[PDB]
C-alpha cells in the first residue's frame, strides 16, 4: 500500500508492462508505455470496454446479479499474460510473461 | 476430416482442461488398492515425468503386470498405461530420451516397446548401455546370476541378438566412468568384480567387510566410490581403488533399497516397515541422521526423491501413492559441495584410524 | 469418436456439476443442467463473447488462437474448450 | 501502396480517389503529419472535382455505421496500415 | 464527463446531448447501440435525419444543418452528431 512496494512490483521478475488505468480510461502509471506510449493507451481504452461487456455478462441471465467482477486475469500464452484486477475506481493491469 | 482435426483440438483441450489452480497431495489409487510398489523411478527427458512399477496379488481386478506413467501436474490418477494381462518387471527407459521402453520379462524373456506408439530363470537386474551411435545395448542379470546383453534395431525386440556373461550375483552396479567394469554381492558372502571385455578377466572379490551383499550403488559425485549393502544390515563403501572398505557402516534395514540422495550432500536412506532411517554424512557422524515412521498406510514400499523440489514421492505395500515436503532439510550449502573430496579423504583417514 | 472419448471422459471426472458440449453454433448436443434455458442463453451469448475474443487475440496479431477459456469462480468451475465445430464446456466444483 | 478491399464506384473514380489520396499523403508525408489535414484535402478535392456531399475518413482500427449513395462508396488498405474510407451521401 | 470540442447547436440542444448520450452511456454498452439509441432519440424528438458516429480515432468530413452540429466527448468516448435532412 505504498511507492515501496509499487516498486517491489516493478522489481517483481517475468513482468513486462504494468498498467494501473482509473476506471476513467487514465494509465497513472505503467511500464509498458515505457517501451511505447501508444500501447497501454489503446489496451486501457480497448480493455475498459472489455471489462462493462464483462460486467453486463457478470450481471446477465445466469450470474446472479449483484456480483461483481473479482479479476480477469488472461493469458495469450507464448505472446503474454495480462491480469485484469478491477476496483471501485482504479484497475490494475499487468503485463507479464506467460 | 474435420472431425480428426477437432480431436487433435480436444485432445490438448483436455489436457489443459483437467489442470487447474492449485496450492503446489497425489495419492494414487488407480486400482492400485491390492497391489504393491515394486518400483518408482523418475525421467531425464521430462523432470516432470514418473514411472512407477507394481506388482498385484488380486487377479479379480483390471489386469496383470503393471508400468505407469503421470507426471508432476497431471491429474492423480495415472495418465498413460500398458495394458495386457502380462506381469511385467525389471523396467527402464531408453538412455538418451525417452523414446523406448524396455523389460525384463519374469521368465528370462525381454520385451521393447516404441514410446512414441499406443528359461528355467527369471531376469533380476535390467539396464541400458547408451551407444549414441544407434540403439542402446540392453544387459539383464538373471535370478541365477548370469548377465545376458544384447541390442537390435528392429523392437518388435527380438532376443535372436544374445551375449551371456559368467556371473554369479543378482544386482550388478557398474562403473560410472568405465560401465564395461562391474561388482555384485553374491549370496555367498563375498562380492565379486569383472569386467565386459573378458567375463573371467578380474575375478577376485571385495571383501570390505565379506558378507551376503544384495545391494550396490555408487556415489554420484566425483570419486570412483560405491555403496554395497549385506543381508547383515551392513552397508559398504566400496572405494573403486581399493581392496579393504573404508567406513565399514553398519545399521537394521540395510539389506533393502539404498540411494544416494539428488542432492550435493551424500546422503543415504533405508526404509523398510513404514520407516526411513537417514544418513548425511556430510554433517555429522555415521549415527542415523534422522528416521520416520509413516501412519499414512503401512509397510512403505519403494521411494523417488527428484533434484528439483523435496517432494518426496513413496508408494505403500496396499498399492497406494503419497508424498510430502520437508524443505528445512534441503541442503546444507557450504560442507557437502566442495568439502565433499575432503571428506571421503576422511574416510579414508578413518581407515586408517581402524588400523 | 473422439468427441465421444472426451464426453466419456469429463463425464468420468468427478466434480463436474453441468456437462455442455455446443458445436460452433448455440447447439448443446448434451448438457447435465437442471434446466436448459440457462445453459441456452450461455451457450448462445459466450459464443458471442467467444468472437470477441478471438476478435482481440488476433487484434494482438495473428500469432495465436483462443485454444482454451477455463475460468473458475468462487461458486464452480467453467471450462471451456474451443473447438473447431465444437467446443467443450463443463460445470465443475473449483477443487 | 493502395490495397482496395470494398468497392461500389465506378473505376474511372475509383483511379482518381487513389491518386487524391495518395497527394494528401505527399501533402502530410511527416512523422508530424495528422490524418485530418488529408481528410479535409480528400474530401475537399472530391468536392470541387466530382460534386460535393463527400466524405474522407482515415485510420486503422474503428468501427463505422453510415449510409452512403451507391456507386459512391470505397474502402480501402495501405502496406503502411491506412485503412481509408470515403463516401458520397 | 462530457468534454464539448466543436458544437454549433443552441444551448439547450447541446444539453440533451450530453443528457442523451449520458442515458445511452448508463443502457447500452456497445458504441453501435450508443449511436443508434442517440440518433433515434433526436430524429423523434426533432424531426428530419439525424446522424451519430461514435468512436477514439476518427476523423472525418462532413456537412451538416445550421446549429445541428456536436463533436465532444462524453467520458472517452467521441460522439459527433449532426443534423442532414
Amino acid at each position: 500500500n505504498a511507492d515501496d512496494q509499487l516498486k517491489q512490483l516493478s522489481a517483481l521478475e517475468g513482468a513486462n508492462g504494468y498498467v494501473i488505468f482509473n476506471e476513467s480510461g487514465i494509465p497513472l502509471k505503467r511500464h509498458e508505455k515505457s517501451i511505447s506510449h501508444e500501447k497501454a493507451v489503446h489496451i486501457a481504452a480497448l480493455v475498459s470496454d472489455l471489462w462493462n461487456v464483462s460486467k453486463k455478462v457478470i450481471q446477465r441471465d445466469l450470474k446472479t446479479p449483484e456480483n461483481d467482477i473479482e479479476v480477469i486475469r488472461l493469458r495469450t500464452k507464448h505472446s503474454y499474460e495480462y491480469i485484469i484486477t478491477q476496483s471501485g475506481d482504479f484497475t490494475m493491469l499487468a503485463i507479464q510473461l506467460c | 476430416s474435420m472431425y480428426s482435426t477437432s480431436f487433435k483440438r480436444c485432445c490438448k483441450i483436455m489436457e489443459r482442461m483437467v489442470v487447474q489452480n492449485d496450492q503446489e497431495y497425489y495419492w494414487s489409487q488407480g486400482d492400485q488398492r491390492k497391489k504393491n510398489v515394486t518400483s518408482i523411478c523418475w525421467n531425464p527427458l521430462y523432470p516432470d515425468l514418473f514411472a512407477v512399477s507394481l506388482g498385484s496379488y488380486d487377479f479379480t481386478k483390471q489386469r496383470m503386470g503393471l508400468i505407469c506413467l503421470y507426471s508432476l501436474k497431471n491429474t492423480t490418477h495415472p495418465e498413460y498405461a500398458f495394458n495386457c494381462e502380462a506381469g511385467v518387471m525389471c523396467l527402464d527407459f531408453h538412455p538418451k530420451s525417452a523414446a523406448l521402453l524396455a523389460v525384463g520379462l519374469y521368465d528370462g524373456t525381454v520385451l521393447v516397446y516404441d514410446i512414441r506408439n499406443k528359461h528355467t530363470d527369471p531376469v533380476w537386474q535390467v539396464k541400458w548401455n547408451p551407444d549414441t551411435s544407434k540403439n542402446y545395448n540392453f544387459y539383464s542379470i538373471s535370478s541365477d546370476g548370469r548377465v545376458m546383453n544384447w541390442i537390435l534395431m528392429k523392437n518388435k525386440n527380438e532376443e535372436e541378438s544374445t551375449l551371456i556373461g559368467l556371473a554369479c550375483g543378482l544386482c550388478f552396479d557398474f562403473n560410472k566412468f568405465e560401465p564395461h567394469i562391474f561388482l555384485v554381492g553374491t549370496e555367498e558372502g563375498k562380492i565379486h568384480k569383472c569386467s565386459r571385455a573378458y567375463s573371467g578377466q578380474y575375478q577376485e572379490t571385495y571383501n570390505g567387510h565379506l558378507l551376503a551383499v544384495y545391494k550396490v550403488k555408487w556415489n554420484n559425485f566425483h570419486p570412483r566410490t560405491f555403496i554395497s549393502a549385506s543381508a547383515d544390515w551392513t552397508v559398504r563403501i566400496w572405494d573403486s581403488k581399493y581392496t579393504s572398505q573404508i567406513i565399514c557402516f553398519d545399521l537394521s534395514m540395510m539389506v533393502v533399497d539404498a540411494v544416494w540422495a539428488p542432492y550435493s550432500s551424500t546422503v543415504f536412506a533405508c526404509a523398510t516397515m513404514d520407516k526411513v532411517q537417514v544418513y548425511d554424512l556430510n554433517v555429522d557422524k555415521l549415527n542415523k541422521l534422522a528416521e520416520q515412521k509413516i501412519v499414512k498406510q503401512p509397510k512403505l514400499t519403494n521411494l523417488s526423491f527428484n533434484y528439483k523440489d523435496p517432494i518426496l514421492l513413496v508408494g505403500d505395500s496396499h498399492g497406494g501413492v503419497t508424498l510430502v515436503k520437508l524443505s528445512p532439510n534441503l541442503c546444507k550449502s557450504g560442507p557437502e559441495i566442495k568439502q565433499t573430496e575432503d571428506k571421503k579423504a576422511m574416510e579414508e583417514f578413518k581407515n586408517v584410524k581402524i588400523e | 469418436s473422439e468427441v465421444e472419448d472426451t464426453l466419456n471422459r469429463i463425464k468420468t471426472h468427478k466434480t463436474v456439476l453441468g456437462y455442455l458440449i455446443v458445436n460452433s453454433e448455440g447447439g448443446v448436443v448434451r448438457g447435465a443442467f437442471k434446466d436448459e434455458e440457462e445453459s441456452k442463453n450461455i451457450a448462445n451469448s459466450i459464443p458471442l463473447l467467444t468472437k470477441k475474443a478471438r476478435s482481440v487475440v488476433r487484434d494482438l496479431d495473428p500469432t495465436n488462437d483462443l485454444v482454451f477459456l477455463r475460468i473458475q469462480t468462487k461458486l464452480n468451475e467453467i471450462m471451456v474448450a474451443p473447438d473447431d465445430e465444437f467446443s467443450l464446456i463443463v460445470i465443475q466444483t473449483k477443487g | 501502396k493502395a490495397i482496395i478491399n470494398s468497392s461500389d464506384m465506378q473505376g474511372d473514380l475509383l483511379q482518381e480517389a487513389q491518386d487524391v489520396i495518395q497527394s494528401g499523403i505527399e501533402n502530410n508525408s511527416a512523422p508530424v503529419l495528422n490524418i485530418e489535414a488529408a481528410c479535409k484535402y480528400i474530401k475537399e478535392n472530391l468536392d470541387k472535382k466530382f460534386g460535393p456531399t463527400w466524405q474522407c475518413i482515415i485510420g486503422e482500427g474503428y468501427a463505422y455505421d453510415v449510409t452512403v449513395q451507391n456507386n459512391t462508396l470505397l474502402f480501402m488498405f495501405y502496406n503502411g496500415n491506412l485503412a481509408v474510407l470515403i463516401f458520397k451521401s | 464527463q462530457p468534454v464539448i470540442k466543436n458544437s454549433d447547436m443552441s444551448v439547450e440542444m447541446q444539453k440533451e446531448v450530453e443528457e442523451v448520450a449520458k442515458k445511452a452511456i448508463d443502457y447500452c454498452n456497445t458504441d453501435k447501440e450508443i449511436a443508434t439509441f442517440i440518433k433515434d432519440d433526436f430524429r423523434s424528438r426533432y424531426h428530419g435525419t439525424w446522424h451519430c458516429i461514435v468512436g477514439r480515432n476518427f476523423g472525418s468530413f462532413v456537412t451538416f444543418e445550421r446549429s445541428y452540429y456536436i463533436y465532444l466527448y462524453v467520458g472517452q468516448l467521441a460522439i459527433l452528431l449532426f443534423k442532414t435532412g
